[PDB]
RNA sequence: CCAAAGAAGGUGUUAGCCCAUUGAGCCAUAAACCUGAGCGCCUCAUGAAGCGAGUAGCACUGUUUGGGAAUGCAGUGUCAAGUUGGCAGGUAUUUGUCUGCCAAAGUUAAAUACAGAGUAGGAAGACCGAUAGCGAACAAGUAGCGUGAGCGA
RNA sequence: AGACCUGAGUGUGGCAGGACUACCCGCCGAACUUAAGCAUAUUACUCAGCGGAGGAAAAGAAAACAACCGUGAUUCUCUCAGUGAGCGGCGAGCGAAGAGGGAACGAACUCGUUGCCGAAUCGGGUCUUACAAGGCCUUGAGUUGUGGCACAAAUAUC
């Protein structure tokens, strides 16, 4: 199959031509603004895959993300209270470079709504992640059966709760039963369940 | 929960020659360094702010609560206890008084009522009605405003027959599968007067039981 | 029913019962179980010795189900027969099964003269339980 | 077929009778057959790229003659043994094919 | 604490109280009947809609999972693809008759798969389908034998012969691993 | 004297009959909604091979959990298998079996929440009764105060 | 000359922008307090801050439990259980999961892949009482792949 040939392809990143290939779009992407779009996506058997199918209303861009770990914005690096808390430098965040990567799409640009995001590149420095987002007022999409859900206001911004795939795995949903209990529903849920203080009407 | 506490309050404390308890913060009004947030300030809570979750509904022995109307039925028997639980059971011909099953054919309310006069019980049902009054006290604004003696409560054994009776002031109908105390014993006092009908009499045996069976 | 408590019966005493001169305050002793070692330390090691320390190995996620023997005593195999079959029976002759996994029992004990004759379904058995329902006329076909 | 399980609790069979049914074709069965596409696809795409830097090294390990490097190595860069010894396994014959 | 009373472990320490301060994690039930009344009405009403199709869907029965429950029996989900093959149904169509179905479950005894067979036969027979495409259309004792087995020996022994099974093969090689 | 109506509001004093209510029913009706998927009409439809990659893991660090030689997550490094494969089976390692299940894409109603929301409605309360009850029965978040955030009768 | 790719300008059609925020969902996130002191711990994965939505939200259609005669999406209640679990200066304190009785429930589906097809697709005009799930047309998008058929509730496509 084609989609195979192309994809065992991407599965061997660290080889010498998907070593040398990924260096010059680094460079390229490193000299390029945060949000960019594109015509068509760089990894056409991933973008399917997740949802791209090449229609009107669906577009493409691509993000960089700053990488490494989160500095706390404490002012001069001074924290107060008991000692637990005085790390700087030290915390690790908890959502991924990538649930940024598609909430930078979030705000940033507003009609568009977001499916899923994919890794692209990686270096010393940035990472970037191609979102792949639709139009709730496309009508290509409205009368397509399959994506006209995305029309829904429910789904309006849909990565801002986490709720897209990169923000399904860091609220740790990836797991179902029994790895994780107390987070689901959601760990507000479940924190919910197990600390009200709950009267029976006939005690 | 937040009544009697929005406020700035604060306390100035020693050296201000004033009570140490907090005051209100600002100027101009005429409630400014008033006291605030505690049960003694005009207007602070009260003492220990009620609750939504306090115990209001008991748990009962499903036995006990058997054994009490199955008890408060044998005062219903017994012709003293109802005198004295007042009522006035004078010309009352027998004390489980008992009428016809036909008493359930009634359709119009104004026959019902000679039949009440025939049983005699429509002395009893003058009792509750000429002891009607406004009530002394606050329940009146609450929506209570009437006081109504408790009257001769009629046992019919299906729910059908309800009618003829309904408007009769002060009788109580009541299905037998379904009997309560209030009803039975109403203030915890037992020994109501009550009016058994044949087809409703009969099914006690085979509803509280007997003894060894 | 606020009318029976001793508050209601300490209107005009102003102390409430809690003293003159040491007086009510808020936390003498520190909050709750506070001060188990050092200044309870009679209370505790009185009333409750053994509540300091480890013991034993450790078990991981406990399920209950898998171990579940509720017992029961030959003594007690009565209620577990209805009237009329008790009535009947003989060592050699006829005789009501008793199921236990379907009466909520497990394991057969020790402990009485078996008071009627039975053949018993049961789980586990012990030793001298064995003996007594085998001598007695009984019998003992265990199941699963 | 499967054994019946004996009518005792304990402890070779135990466990109350019923008949015991073979299990199912599910269509999960397929996952241990080979895939004999793949296994072709895979090897184009491998001689394309030619060997991972990983793989390099490794691959010189096995000339020498140190195995049990060639093992250690992988699996501090992978952290499974039968992801390694699926690895040098894998080497072991890369060496062989070519000559 | 004063005297012999019991060491008290009521966790309360978490904010629940809703004080005039904080809001407070206290659930209550003062609308349970409510809801018992509100429960029924829409069991009525559902009813008075689904007419005359029953309320409810066939669902097999169905072993209890553990050692403590094999005794007990209750009614699972939904009944095999296996299950209604023996019936004769196929799936996809006992699901607009109101059978329900579900593609996971694995029938591994035959004596639990016959009692929802039969449990789906007598089903069949009841059931009046509605004519379809159009009105007119129509398409179509306790006995005692062996005195005395010591039956107690029986079950250590077969307890025991998986205890030990671990130890007592391992002895079994480690002397004979000897010459 | 009425009661299939006793209902509890009004009126110059305490009202079944002075009034309004209290109840079977009557007329009016954008669409939606519900009924032989309500019923006719034109067009329109219709009964061999693979299975998700900077992903899962792993190491370091930090965090969170009842989760313990690490439950989940994040950062960086490293980075799979799919030729008897992979994950889970609560003590780490190696090895053989055994049981379940097929991760890294998505949509989905009810049962569930309203802990200081809102809309149009209805029921009431062993509650407070003008220093109480919302701060607010009243032209109240008003008058008044502060540069201001705010305060507040 | 012209095309393609990449990227601009303008016209035409629309949308995001703030409000509300009790509940819900992501992140950020304390101290007072308790330990009779206090630093891990607790208070707490709470208050405060930032972002987002609904009439519910979230979850969900097994990479699930169990070790059984075996259960079968998610949620919720009782109970499990303030626990002979476990975490803890093993101190103060913390603290679940499967099973079971129930609420609900016509509850399930489509992409990618693979195999066979290969523009049958989408938009725009126009026509049929019609911005038809229609006919016609249309280098306009689209072959760097839209769409049709079958995958276990299966076991031929006209």
């Amino acid at each position: 199959g084609a989609f195979m040939y192309l994809n065992e392809l991407w599965k061997k990143k660290s080889s010498d031509v998907m070593r040398f290939i990924q260096r010059i779009r680094s460079w390229e992407f490193r000299h390029q603004h945060t949000v960019v779009r594109l015509r068509r996506p760089t990894r056409p058997e991933k973008a399917r895959m997740l949802g791209y199918k090449t229609k009107q209303g669906f577009c493409v861009f691509r993000v960089r993300v700053r990488r490494g770990g989160r500095k706390r914005p404490v002012h001069k690096g001074i924290t107060y209270g008991k000692p637990k808390t005085s790390g700087v430098l030290g915390m690790k965040l908890n959502k991924n470079n990538q649930a940024v990567a598609e909430q930078r799409l979030g705000k940033r640009f507003g009609n568009l709504r977001v499916l899923n995001s994919y890794w692209v590149n990686m270096d010393s420095t940035f990472k970037w992640y191609e979102v792949i987002a639709v139009d709730p007022m496309c009508k290509t999409i409205r009368r397509d059966p399959r994506i006209n859900w995305i029309v829904n206001s429910v789904h309006k911004h849909r990565e801002q709760r986490g709720l897209t795939s990169a923000g399904r795995k860091h609220r740790g949903l990836r797991h179902k039963g029994h790895k994780a209990s107390k987070l689901r529903p959601s760990y507000r849920a479940a924190w919910r369940r197990n600390n009200r203080i709950v009267f029976l009407r006939k005690r | 929960r937040l009544s009697g506490m929005n406020h700035s309050a604060h306390s100035w404390g020693t050296g201000r020659a004033v009570a140490r308890i907090p005051r209100i913060s600002g100027g101009g009004t005429s409630t400014s360094g008033a006291g605030a947030f505690g049960n003694m300030c005009r207007g602070g809570r009260m003492f220990a702010p009620t609750k939504i979750f306090r115990r209001w509904h008991r748990k009962i022995n499903l036995h006990q609560k058997r054994f009490a109307v199955v008890s408060a039925l044998a005062a219903s028997s017994v012709p003293s206890l109802v005198m004295s639980r007042g009522h006035r059971i004078d010309n009352v011909p027998e004390v489980p008084l008992v009428v016809e099953d036909s008493i359930q054919g009634y359709e119009k309310t104004k026959e019902a009522m000679a039949f009440l006069k025939a049983i005699a019980a429509i002395d009893d049902v003058n009792r509750v009605n000429d002891s009607r009054e406004i009530r002394a006290g606050r329940g009146k604004m609450r929506n209570r405003r009437y006081v109504a003696r408790r009257g001769p409560m009629l046992v019919m054994p299906n729910n059908k027959g309800t009618r003829a009776f309904r408007n009769i002031f002060g009788l109580d109908l009541a299905n037998v599968s379904a009997l309560n105390l209030l009803h039975l014993a109403p203030g915890g006092h037992v020994g109501r007067f009550v009016i058994w009908t044949k087809s409703a009499f009969e099914q006690l045996d085979k509803i509280f039981g007997t003894f060894t069976e | 029913p606020t009318r029976f408590k001793k508050c209601r019966h300490q209107r005009g005493s102003t102390f409430c019962g809690y003293g003159r001169v040491g007086k009510h305050r808020k936390h003498e002793s520190g909050r709750g179980n506070a001060g188990g070692m050092h200044h309870h330390r009679i209370n505790f090691d009185k009333y409750h010795p053994g509540y300091f320390g480890k013991l034993g190995m450790d078990h991981y996620h406990r399920k209950k189900n898998p171990m579940w023997k509720p017992t029961i005593n030959l003594n007690n195999l009565s209620r577990l027969i209805a009237a009329e079959e008790a009535a009947k029976a003989t060592k050699g002759g006829t005789l009501p099964v008793v199921d236990l996994q379907s009466s909520g029992y497990a394991k057969l004990l020790g402990n009485g003269h078996i008071q009627v004759p039975c053949i018993v379904k049961a789980r586990y058995v012990s030793k001298l339980a064995d003996k007594k329902i085998r001598k007695a006329g009984g019998a003992v076909v265990l199941q699963a | 077929a499967p054994t019946p399980r004996t009518g005792i609790i304990a402890g070779f069979n135990k466990g109350h009778v019923t008949t015991r049914r073979p299990r199912q074709p599910s269509p999960n069965d397929r996952f241990a057959v080979p895939h004999k596409h793949l296994r072709a696809v895979k090897a184009i795409i491998a001689d394309l790229v030619g060997l991972s830097p990983l793989e390099k090294r490794v691959q010189e390990f096995l000339r020498v003659g140190k195995e049990k490097r060639a093992l250690k190595y992988c699996k501090k860069r992978l952290g499974d043994f039968t992801a390694a010894k699926k690895k040098r396994a894998k080497m072991e014959e890369a060496l062989r094919h070519a000559t | 604490p004063k005297g012999n009373n019991a060491i008290p472990h009521v966790h309360q320490k978490k904010h629940w109280n809703p004080c005039s301060s904080q809001k407070g994690n206290v659930k209550v039930f003062l609308n349970q009947p409510a809801q018992k009344h509100r429960r029924r009405r829409l069991r009525l009403l559902k009813a008075k809609k689904v007419f005359p199709r029953p309320l409810k869907a066939l669902r097999p029965q169905v072993n209890c999972p553990t050692v403590r429950h094999n005794m007990k029996r209750r009614l699972g989900r939904g009944f095999s693809p296996a299950e209604l093959k023996a019936a004769g149904l196929n799936p996809q169509y006992a699901a607009t008759i109101g059978i329900r179905v579900d593609s996971r479950r694995k029938n591994k005894s035959e004596e639990g798969m016959n009692v929802n067979v039969q449990r789906l036969k007598t089903y069949m027979s009841k059931l009046v389908l509605f004519p379809m495409n159009h009105k007119k259309v129509q398409k179509g004792a306790v006995s005692a034998e062996e005195k005395s087995m010591c039956v107690y020996a029986f079950l250590k022994k077969n307890h025991s012969a998986v205890r030990f099974f671990g130890v007592r093969s391992a002895r079994a090689a480690r002397k004979e691993a000897a010459k």
